[PDB]
């Protein structure tokens, strides 16, 4: 398992969990020098553990999946939550066997489902390490609709700053203040799986992409990405989704 | 690989 605690994090306690998050996904190979995740895992060996304290030292232990780093569900006392999706219903016969009652929550995992939940898009939301312990708290005492802009905040400062450092290094910047994610940050979480598989078959290809993604940088400018020679290849992903699960 | 704020 992984733990982080609230209490006394700074930017450099949070980096220590985002390199231990990172380092407890397996992977066999690496693809131009980045852990290139497995297509699949049998039975509970699929998930990975992460118990995260608030501030005041409560906790909830959430499930994540090993093969894409998606968020399946979490215990919060003696309640286990799962997203109304395939994928979380087949964590829940692995995980949180001994929770006195489960709840399936009314949306799946998913951005665009969790956004509309939320009544906001994750433009709006504020997020850093204060919003990550708010976002703990939301967690154990059952809301949907707050537990869906606290599921906004979860994933993107664990989840997707364990896929690239860029936003790592955003959240270590939210140390002791919230801010919205910048234009970069979204791009980026938006493509994940794009860039993933455009690096995979790269590599029979000279480095060249076969189609050039589309990002948005720190000044807001748009920009085209076109090989593996790019900062955000060699400086910024840090785990590739297996073309298996594309 | 760029960096702060936004
Ligand atoms: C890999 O990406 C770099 C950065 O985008 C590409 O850089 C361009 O290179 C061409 C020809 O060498 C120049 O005309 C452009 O001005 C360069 N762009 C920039 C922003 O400097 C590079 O060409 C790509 N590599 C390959 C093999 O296509």
């Amino acid at each position: 398992d992984v733990s982080f605690r609230l209490s006394g994090a700074d930017p450099s306690s949070y980096g220590m969990f985002i390199k231990d998050l990172r380092n407890a996904l397996p992977h066999t190979e690496k693809v131009y020098n980045i852990p290139l995740l497995l297509p699949s895992v049998s039975g509970a060996g699929r998930y990975l553990l992460m118990h995260l304290f608030n501030y005041d030292g409560n906790t909830i232990t959430v499930a994540v999946d090993v093969t894409n780093v998606y968020i399946m569900g979490y215990l919060a006392l003696t309640t286990s939550y799962f997203f109304n999706e395939p994928a979380a219903d087949l964590a829940s016969q692995y995980v949180f066997r001994s929770a006195r009652r489960k709840i399936t929550l009314p949306y799946s995992g998913n951005y665009e489902r969790l956004q509309i939940a939320a009544g906001k898009p994750r433009e709006k939301i504020p997020i850093g390490l204060p919003a990550l312990d708010t976002a703990i708290s939301t967690l154990l005492h059952y809301d949907s609709t707050a537990a869906a802009g606290a599921l906004l905040v979860l994933i993107q400062t664990t989840a997707e700053a364990a896929r690239f450092k860029y936003i790592e290094q955003q959240i270590q910047e939210r140390a002791y203040r919230d801010e919205v994610p910048s234009s970069a940050t979204i791009s980026l979480e938006n493509s994940w799986s794009g860039l993933s598989k455009q690096i995979q078959l790269a590599q029979g290809n000279n480095g060249v992409f076969r189609t050039p993604t589309v990002l948005v940088d720190s000044k807001g400018n748009r920009v085209q990405i076109t090989n593996v020679t790019s900062n955000v290849v060699t400086s910024n992903i840090q785990l590739l989704l297996n073309t298996k699960n594309i | 690989s760029d960096d702060d704020m936004g």
